[PDB]
């Protein structure tokens, strides 16, 4: 039961595409364009990647 | 109908190209194909590349994932 509660700032989940089994934060949020703004830290850099709320889990 | 897109950021044009090329590299042997890439003007000294790829596969995402980066290239990469 995943909360689609997500804010600037907070963590979150990637479980799906090569982003999946890593965590983030959203940096933006995009309800209207149903996305959210989060990075990933990979290589120790973060990446910066759009995802759905069903494509990442609320940490 | 999703494409990966890619930002590359440096202050080492040689890093940046090598980095480019591998990327290319790495879908092109995945079965997906590259659009770009393309070199934008440098600014404030850092050098910047813009390339996609389409019709990526699982093994293209995995083979991305696997691919290490040069310290030193800035990678900006989205899925959609």
């Amino acid at each position: 039961r995943p909360k689609t509660l997500f804010e600037p700032g907070e963590m979150v989940r990637v479980n799906d595409g090569p982003f999946a089994d890593f965590n983030g934060v959203v940096e933006e949020v995009d309800y209207e364009k149903s996305r959210l703004k989060v990075s990933v830290s990979i290589f120790g850099r973060a990446t910066p990647v759009e995802l759905d709320f069903s494509q990442v889990e609320k940490a | 109908n999703q494409r990966i897109r890619i930002r590359l950021k440096a202050f080492d044009h040689r890093l940046i190209d090598q980095a480019t090329a591998e990327i290319v590299e790495t879908a092109k042997r995945t079965g997906a194909q590259v659009r770009g890439p393309i070199p934008l003007p440098t600014r404030s000294r850092t050098h910047l590349r813009l390339v996609d790829i389409v019709e990526p596969t699982e093994k293209t995402v995995d083979a991305l994932m696997r691919l290490d980066l040069a310290a030193g290239v800035d990678v900006q990469i989205s899925l959609g």
